[PDB]
RNA sequence: AGUGGCGAAGGCGCCCGGCUGGAACGGGUCCGACGGUGAGGGACGAAGGCCAGGGGAGCGAACCGGAUUAGAUACCCGGGUAGUCCUGGCUGUAAAGGAUGCGGGCUAGGUGUCGGGCGAGCUUCGAGCUCGCCCGGUGCCGGAGGGAAGCCGUUAAGCCCGCCGCC
RNA sequence: GGGUGCGCAGCGUAGGCGGGAGGCGUCGAAGCCCGCCCUCCGGGGCGGGUGGAGCCGCCCAUGAGACACCGCCCACCCUCUG
């Protein structure tokens, strides 16, 4: 039989997260970051990192038995950045390489109607 | 160690999820635990299309809530339902006007609802006429609720009659373009 | 969501209901010069600060730590107190700036936008669309003309009739 | 009770004792077909099935030799009872 799960990614400027589910998403599948791939910490978000990541995430959900999988995508969102890094797309397409059947893909970027204060200092960073 | 995580992998079981009856009771999927009492409380989120296959409703979103467990076959029901981002960015453009009512519904078998429901017109009009509509969308709301009940309600919400009487009403005042009901959510039950 | 709107200015953005202030348009309606400016006097007046009482998510003066540096009482990073919020009062200040005091008559226009009114054409008969005109607001160009120039130019920084403040 | 053993070089999980050159094949096996569990998924231990008559080892290594066959231990995480 077929079954489907989740990839949670969370994308930034100094790190990816991918993280595999159930289409629940309380049972937890696998979990992989770009620190356990590099030792810089300036490469954590480089799409090589990510695309390994990406590519140890599916092989392990392979072997637990999954064959589909929904992606979500995200920003850290709220009062920091709402645009994400550049190792999502590295990540998804390292997940379909690694022999998923991909579905639907969403962005789930939480966004503020109308929320808190940043950390700028009403003079942003200056360097 | 991997032998306790294997162990926990392996003491896990499957269950397949079903929707509920005013649907057509289907089989979303399959949720994995260790007992069963775990799995009551979990939120499957999928499309209308995936249940009946319009190719056009892709867009709309449900959410069915587990409540009961029977062996190795799971049941749920109805919590709410909302429209999709990507949908509703490429409707709210510049150089446009969007009205939109949030109202609370109580059906003719006392469940509880709130209704979010959206309109969108083709130019930059007046605030009067927001407040029109804004009451036209209002008053066909609690006429539906006070003659439906939960089932109807939200298969028609769904499917998109309300959503054409409210155009056709609200083009009274000024026209229209991609009426709807955009959000659902249950808030009680008797 | 606007280059937009209301307000004396400061300033004011979720929805429904109630109380309330002011302006424009239309008007063979009423009174009948009742007007302008205003020394001295008064009322409002961002942020921050003070008094008294409550509350306290995020941010964050002071403070404490890590780095950078010849040094770094700073810029960068991690934490944090008053304060930012509500009630009732004081303080009376700012690039509070159109850096342009208020009223009235005159000296070419063009093109946008907001509100109201009139007249033609369309219509899916919509509190709807388009074109033109009058009044009032708010912008961009520009000829005579003005200015040390930058520039202003019927929303004058032009020619006249007035009052107060200032150098 | 059910399952559970790469110190090396290895035909490979020689685990260790006493016996065991002898053990089996209708007290029916291979070679071929698909499958749950243990675990260093190493790799075997396990089951219904075309199958119908061969294969281990005294023969070499390794310090202790055979998953050659008989009795017993042990490391784990598990199923019943009192």
């Amino acid at each position: 039989k077929e079954k489907w799960g989740v990839a949670h990614i969370y994308s930034s400027y100094n790190n990816t997260i991918i993280h595999i589910t159930d289409l629940t998403g309380a049972e937890t599948i696998s979990r992989w970051s770009g620190g356990m791939v590099v030792k810089a910490d300036r490469d954590e978000p480089s799409p090589y990192a990510a695309m390994i990541a990406a590519r140890r995430a599916a092989e392990e959900a392979m072997e637990k038995g999954i064959t589909g999988v929904h992606i979500k995508v995200r920003a850290p969102g709220g009062s920091k950045s709402k645009s994400p890094g550049p190792g999502a797309q590295a990540a998804i397409r390292a997940l379909s390489r690694a022999g998923l059947r991909i579905g639907r893909v969403e962005d789930v970027t939480p966004i503020p109607h109308d929320g808190t204060r940043p950390k700028g200092g009403r003079r942003g960073r200056r360097v | 160690r991997a032998a306790a995580a294997k162990d926990k992998w392996k003491m896990k079981e499957w269950y397949i999820v079903y929707a509920p009856d005013f649907f057509g009771s289907k089989e979303i999927g399959l949720t994995p635990a260790d007992d069963p009492e775990k799995v009551i409380g979990r939120v499957i989120e999928t499309t209308l299309k995936d249940l009946t296959g319009d190719f056009t409703k892709g867009h709309v979103k449900l959410y069915f809530q587990v409540y009961d467990v029977k062996g190795q076959n799971a049941y749920t029901k109805f919590k709410g339902h909302t429209l999709a981002r990507s949908y509703i960015r490429s409707l709210v453009r510049r150089r446009t006007t969007r009205v939109d009512g949030i109202f609370n519904i109580t059906t003719k078998d006392g469940y509880k609802l709130r209704v979010m429901g959206m309109v969108i017109a083709y130019r930059r009009i007046q605030t009067s006429q927001e407040r029109a509509i804004r009451k036209i969308i209002q008053d066909i709301i609690y006429k539906k609720a006070e003659e439906l009940n939960f089932a109807d309600f939200v298969l028609q919400s769904v499917n998109g009659q309300i959503a054409s009487e409210i155009a056709k009403e609200a083009r009274k005042i000024y026209p229209i373009k991609r009426a709807e009901v955009r959000k659902i959510k249950v808030l009680a039950e008797p």
